[PDB]
């Protein structure tokens, strides 16, 4: 029922859901149609927006940023977010050394036209780079003004609470935040390893591709439709997990979840969005969206919430049967 | 490897998770029960406890059993803090053992009414 | 006798006496009468003025700024102190976060047409926010050169100590003061709770609305006069107060107070204003003014303060019969 | 739950606020009287004193009224600690009971000039 939610233990209130760009922005989608979704979340009272170094090369961060740019809205109003670690083919653009952080932030910043982000990721571990060097950059950056705040992405939670003792030790910044994936066939990590995290650091979540990248829409039950993300040019591993034999599994157990969906009176992806958010250790989820139907669907998972009660999920846990083992 | 700082009224302890993970049946050993103590602000988990009776609680884990109360903590204040560390009942056992206790029996009267009633005024 | 003081025990010089901006600035009084008011203070010696990035939306700190630059006053002879929390409607726009302290504090600067201020006030307590993350933004905006120090607003001496404890635990910048409420009716916070922080951590206190808004002049003792604050659209509350049961009573007492100002040999105001300066804890109180008279008027306070006997505060006690329990 | 640091002669103590409020009228208990003491450079209160008595006089608010003496302190110089950190002559009494002490009688010669200056050489 709370819209607005704090990220983590942190003072920064983000809306529950979020819209992000990879795959869609600079890529599947056209400049236009992102102004349209950016627009739509906007005035439904999304203020939270994630994007990337390596998404479409930097181009998902450009028209992020021309729209921002272009609607004039206040920059206090936005919670603009990027990950760093991808960011060029030479030995040093990539990773989470001083120097890739440094230059990687630098130049989103310049591509998003923006003075600073208000979350940086560290959009994967680095087993090369010391933990004291990466607190001390993204320490760095904010002290800079380049950002308001850090977070990881795809850390376990070992890893996590390394940078927080290390920021401990030396006075630094600990991170705020974990970027991680988080569905129905992806449950491990944020019901397990995070909860303790959160309630002893307050490192809250913010997961990603709530709906497996369209796979737990429904929009697969029979065949790769055309123009979906599967049957986009380089997205040949999407289709193989589709169609195979695990992935044929999942789309039986989605024909089982859609009458749960009916009894909850509203559609799958409304559904799946709304499980995730059933548990205070997530602060909010990342959306995916190739146009503005999927995204004016998707944003109704907020009615759904209220619904999903202890009886609800037990059901849902049966059909899925892959509840973690704490 | 992951190291933890135990805060005993001021007194700083510091050891290794595997350490404490080696009894998890205790509060040490135990995240849920540790949770309630720690100090995200210092990564350190404090206790407003006695001070000369933590360096043997500590010892045991290190040990791996050993739990000899300190010479100079009296008996009665080492059994409480053996106590709310929750070390069990077979620790606290083996110490009154080796401070020198142990022993309770003694049945009781069955046949109630009569038995019991006169086994107790003979 | 001491015109000028030091901000708890800071280094910051301030007259006993400021100027504030609320309600008049940009909202009830024209540009014209506030640097008619501004020009007569800074004259007089009163080096201090306090503003909001809430009074007026806005519009407050730019004339106050617009007043600054005419005058062309040296920027070391002023003390310019603005208050953070309401920065606008959306949900990131308010609050102690990093983002809304560094936000609000910038945009303040801008409408204020300065380069920085010398006291940053959180405007109150927040709840959302953990300590440590305000603390950070506090000394963040003061390393950065965007103010000199910073100060809290509404806070309990608990969370005052809180913050105090917090910055000596990261090595931060603890405040130097709390601007609370103070007037023959609002005894408790100044008399009880806030000497212990002075004496203790140095934090002064700087308070506020010495005249209640208007209630402790004596203007209302019979009705609500035209073109006073209680007759302001959109102070409806403030007429409600005067009008109550209550707001009788205090109306009542101040008759009774009346002959302690003839006594004395000053106005009701003077005298109002001089209580609050006669324990050595207030290192200045904050006045309002809608014309020039109040404002000279006022300023005469400074005159009574030695006669503050110890006799005289005794009677006010009795005729207030409101003095808080140590 | 605010937490306090109290430093002896660098013996680093640390305990919560509600510890000492449980006993007003002593040194630490009274915020009128410890204000003295107060470093408001590193936020705590230090006393230029002995340090092995401390351990004692804290545990004795952690406990709620327990004042054992460490073995290795002179009762002497313990004594003086719990006078200075003004424990209370009902504590002080428990105290000299349980060191092996107490005791005072023996009236005195009222009527002055005769008796009492008789039962005086008597
Ligand atoms: N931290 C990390 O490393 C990381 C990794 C990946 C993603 N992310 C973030 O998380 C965001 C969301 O991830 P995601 O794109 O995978 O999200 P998702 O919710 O799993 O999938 C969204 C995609 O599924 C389809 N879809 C969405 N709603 C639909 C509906 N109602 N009906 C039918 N199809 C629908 C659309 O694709 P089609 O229409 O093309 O089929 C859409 O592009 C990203 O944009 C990014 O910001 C972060
Ligand atoms: N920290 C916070 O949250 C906070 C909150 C509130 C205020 N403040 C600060 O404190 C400052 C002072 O507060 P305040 O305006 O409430 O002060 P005040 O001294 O209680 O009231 C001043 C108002 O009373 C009237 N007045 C003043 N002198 C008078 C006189 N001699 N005769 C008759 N009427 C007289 C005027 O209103 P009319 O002429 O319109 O009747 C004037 O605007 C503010 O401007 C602001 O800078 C801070």
């Amino acid at each position: 029922l709370q819209f607005y939610r704090n990220l983590g233990k942190s003072g920064l209130r983000v809306s529950c859901l979020g819209l992000g760009t990879w795959v869609t922005f600079g890529g599947q989608i056209t400049d236009e149609m992102a102004e349209h979704l950016m627009t739509l979340a906007y005035d439904n009272g999304i203020n939270l927006f994630d994007t990337a170094e390596v998404y479409a090369a930097g181009k998902a961060e450009v028209v992020l940023g021309n729209i921002i740019k272009k609607k004039g809205w206040r920059r206090s109003s936005l919670v603009i977010t990027t990950k760093i670690f991808w960011g060029g083919k030479a030995e040093t653009e990539r990773g989470l050394s001083r120097k890739h952080i440094i230059e990687g932030l630098k130049a989103s910043l310049e591509r998003l036209q923006l003075e600073y982000v208000d979350v940086v990721f560290a959009n994967r571990p680095d087993p090369n780079t010391p933990m004291e060097e990466t607190v001390r950059a993204m320490t760095h950056v904010i002290n800079q003004g380049m950002a308001m705040y850090w977070g990881t992405s795809r850390w376990s939670s070992m890893e996590i609470m390394e940078a927080y003792s290390v920021a401990r030790q030396f006075n630094l910044i600990p991170p705020i935040c974990e970027q991680a994936e988080y569905h129905m066939f992806q449950r491990e990590k944020v019901e397990v390893q995070l909860p303790e995290l959160f309630h002893k650091i307050g490192v809250g979540a913010m997961t990603w591709s709530p709906l497996a990248c369209g796979i737990v829409s429904g929009k697969y039950d029979s065949g790769i439709p055309p123009y979906s993300r599967a049957s986009l040019k380089g997205y040949q591993w999407l289709k193989d997990k589709i169609l195979s034999e695990e992935g044929r599994r999942q789309q039986a157990k989605l024909k089982e979840l859609q009458a749960i969906a009916e009894r909850l009176g509203c559609t799958l992806p409304q559904l799946a969005i709304a499980w995730c958010l059933r548990n205070e250790g997530v602060s909010s989820v990342l959306l995916g969206a190739s146009n503005a139907e999927q995204l004016m669907e998707n944003i109704g998972a907020i009615q759904v919430l209220p619904k999903l009660s202890s009886s609800i999920v037990h059901e849902i846990d049966s059909i899925l049967g892959n509840k973690p083992y704490s | 490897s992951e190291r933890v700082v135990i805060n005993i009224s001021g007194l700083r302890f510091e050891t290794q998770l595997k350490t404490l993970a080696q009894f998890p049946e205790t509060l040490l050993g135990d995240p849920k029960k540790r949770m309630r103590y720690f100090d995200p602000l210092r990564n350190e988990y404090f206790f407003d406890r006695n001070r000369p009776s933590f360096d043997a609680i500590l010892y045991y884990y290190q040990s791996g059993g050993r739990l000899r109360r300190p010479v100079n903590v009296p008996l009665d204040i080492f059994s409480e803090e053996i106590r709310f560390y929750e070390l069990g009942e077979e620790a606290m056992e083996m110490f009154r053992e080796d401070e020198g206790y142990i022993k309770e029996e003694e049945r009781p009267l069955p046949e109630n009414e009569f038995q019991r009633q006169v086994w107790l005024l003979f």
